[PDB]
C-alpha cells in the first residue's frame, strides 16, 4: 500500500544554513514581496502566488536588522552568508553574463518558495504570517 | 468596611514602570498613557488588597498591579513592535 | 593615550591583552600597601 | 540606525564649470600641502607593523588591506623595501607581481602568462591544477610575491577573475597581498573562495588621495 499511495518518482532540516543566513533569507522574502510603501509603517518605531519583484541591497540589510534579534550590524560574515545564498540558488539577480555583484545596475529577487520559508520561520519561531 | 491604606515603601518600583510605559508610548500609537494611568496602578493595587481584607497596601498587591497594568499596554500594540516591548519589560 | 588606540583599531599584536594587572595599578597598590607596611 | 533608512530642479550648470586642467592643480596642491605631517606620522607608526606582516604571510595568511584612502603606496614601500629582500636575506631576490586593479583595460590571461612563465617548468584552472600538483613536493619557501591593489577593480570584479585569484592562494610558496576600497567588497567572496584565499583582515585606512587611479576615470563627466 505505501508504495503505492506515494509515486517515489522524487530523487529523495531540508536547507542547514547559518542562523545569520535564516533571517537574510526571511528578510528576503519581505523584501521580494512586500510594497516599498509599508517598510516605515511596518518596521519604524514612527501576493501569495505572484512572482517576486525586485529589492535594493539596503532593504534587505534594514529588515534584516529589524527582524534581528544591541545591534547586530553589518560585519564579514554577513556579506558571506549573503553570497553563499547567492552561490546556493536561493537568491537570484538580474545578470546572466559577468557577474559583477558590486555593478549598481544589479538587483535581488528570491527564488525559494513559501513551503521551505514557512519550515524556516517555524525553526526560527519567527511569526512571518502576522506581516501579511 | 475594608479600606485599605499606602505606605511609599515600593515608590520606585512604580515610579519606574510610569517612566517605562511613557517612554514606550513617546513615539507609537498606543493607549493615552497619562497621569490618570499611573492612578490606576495604585486604585488596582487597593482593589487586590481589599480581596485580603489588609488594611495596608503590601509588594506583593503592587507587583499584581503593575503585572496587570503593564500587560494591558503590551498587548495592545502592533505585531512588529510587540515581540521586542515582550522582551523591554521582562523585569515585571 | 593615543598609541594604545591606534594599536587597538589596527587589531596589533605590540598591544598588550588586560588579563593582568596593569603596572601601574599593581604598583600603586603595592605603593598603598608598603606605606603603612612599616 | 536602521530607522534611518525607512525614515528618509537645479541642474549642476548653476555651478562655475571647472577644467580638468584647473581640477588638476587645487587637487595637488590641497593634496601635497594639507594634512601632510599627521598622515606622514602616521604612516611612519604604521610601518611598525612590518615585522607582523611578515610573520603573517610566512605563516600563510593572505594580507588584505582596507579602509579610507588609497593604498598604492603603502603597498608598493612594504614589498619592495622591506618583504622581499629580508625573504631572500632569511631564507638563504624574490620577484614581486604587481597586479594594477585600478586599470580597466587588464586581462587574466596576461597576467596568467607571468605567472606560468615565472612558476611553471617548461583552461586556466587546468594549469592552476597542475601547479598545486607540482608544489606539493617543493619546499615551504617563498618564490614569487604577489601584490593586487584594487580587488574591487572594475574587470577585476568579474567572477572569473576573482576564481583565478582564488585558486592561486593554495600554494604556499606563492605570496598574496590584496587591497580594497568598495564597502560591500566582502559581499564578493562565498565561505569557498574565503577558505581558498585565507585572508587576514587589516584596516589601513589613511586618507591618502587616489591619484593614480583618479586618471582611469574623467571627472568632466560629473
Amino acid at each position: 500500500i505505501k508504495l503505492f499511495l506515494s509515486t517515489d518518482d522524487n530523487l529523495s532540516q531540508t536547507y542547514d544554513l547559518s542562523i545569520i543566513s535564516k533571517y537574510l533569507l526571511i528578510a528576503s522574502y519581505i523584501c521580494s514581496y512586500l510594497e516599498p510603501r509599508y517598510d516605515a509603517s511596518i518596521f519604524s518605531r514612527k501576493p501569495r502566488y505572484l512572482q517576486p519583484s525586485l529589492f535594493a541591497i539596503e532593504r534587505l540589510l534594514a529588515i534584516f536588522q529589524a527582524i534581528f534579534p544591541s545591534l547586530m550590524k553589518a560585519n564579514i560574515e554577513v556579506f558571506q552568508n549573503l553570497s553563499e545564498l547567492h552561490t546556493l540558488k536561493l537568491i537570484a539577480t538580474t545578470m546572466n553574463k559577468n557577474i559583477d555583484y558590486l555593478s549598481p545596475k544589479v538587483r535581488w529577487k528570491v527564488n525559494v518558495p513559501w513551503e521551505i520559508i514557512k519550515e524556516i520561520s517555524e525553526s526560527v519561531h519567527f511569526n512571518i504570517s502576522d506581516y501579511f | 468596611k475594608i479600606y485599605p491604606k499606602l505606605h511609599q515603601m515600593d515608590m520606585d518600583k512604580v515610579s519606574r514602570v510610569y517612566a517605562d510605559l511613557r517612554r514606550e508610548s513617546i513615539s507609537t500609537g498606543s493607549f493615552p498613557i497619562t497621569v490618570r494611568h499611573l492612578e490606576s496602578i495604585l486604585r488596582i493595587a487597593e482593589s487586590f488588597a481589599k480581596m485580603r481584607l489588609s488594611e495596608f497596601v503590601s509588594s506583593y498587591d503592587l507587583d499584581r498591579a503593575i503585572k496587570v497594568v503593564v500587560d494591558s499596554f503590551v498587548d495592545a500594540q502592533k505585531v512588529s513592535v510587540r515581540r521586542q516591548l515582550r522582551r523591554s519589560f521582562a523585569i515585571y | 593615550r593615543y598609541d594604545e588606540i591606534i594599536f587597538r583599531k589596527l587589531g596589533s599584536m605590540l598591544q598588550t591583552t588586560n588579563i593582568l594587572v596593569t603596572d601601574d595599578q599593581y604598583n600603586i597598590w603595592k605603593k598603598r600597601i608598603e606605606m603603612d607596611l612599616a | 540606525t536602521f530607522e534611518g533608512y525607512f525614515d528618509q530642479r537645479h541642474t549642476m550648470s548653476m555651478a562655475p564649470d571647472v577644467t580638468r586642467e584647473e581640477f588638476s592643480l587645487v587637487s595637488n596642491f590641497f593634496n601635497e600641502n594639507f594634512q601632510k605631517r599627521p598622515r606622514q606620522k602616521l604612516f611612519e607608526i604604521q610601518k611598525k607593523m612590518f615585522p607582523q606582516y611578515w610573520f603573517e604571510l610566512t605563516q600563510g595568511f593572505s594580507l588584505l588591506f582596507y579602509g579610507v584612502g588609497s593604498k598604492r603606496n603603502f603597498l608598493e614601500e612594504f614589498a619592495i623595501d622591506y618583504l622581499s629582500p629580508k625573504i631572500a636575506y632569511s631564507q638563504l631576490s624574490i620577484p614581486c607581481l604587481i597586479l594594477n586593479g585600478y586599470n580597466p583595460s587588464c586581462n587574466y590571461r596576461d597576467v596568467f602568462k607571468e605567472i606560468t612563465d615565472l612558476l611553471v617548468p617548461a583552461h586556466v584552472i587546468l594549469q592552476i591544477q597542475k601547479m598545486i600538483d607540482f608544489y606539493k613536493n617543493q619546499p615551504l619557501d617563498i618564490k614569487l610575491i604577489l601584490v593586487v591593489h584594487n580587488l574591487d577593480g572594475p574587470s577585476i570584479r568579474k567572477n572569473t577573475f576573482q576564481t583565478m585569484l582564488s585558486f592561486l592562494s593554495v600554494i604556499r610558496q606563492i605570496a598574496i597581498v590584496a587591497s580594497t576600497d568598495h564597502i560591500y567588497a566582502p559581499l564578493l567572496w562565498d565561505n569557498m573562495k574565503a577558505q581558498n584565499y585565507n585572508f587576514v583582515f587589516h584596516d589601513i585606512s589613511n586618507f591618502e588621495p587616489s591619484t593614480v587611479e583618479s586618471t582611469f576615470q574623467d571627472v568632466m563627466k560629473m
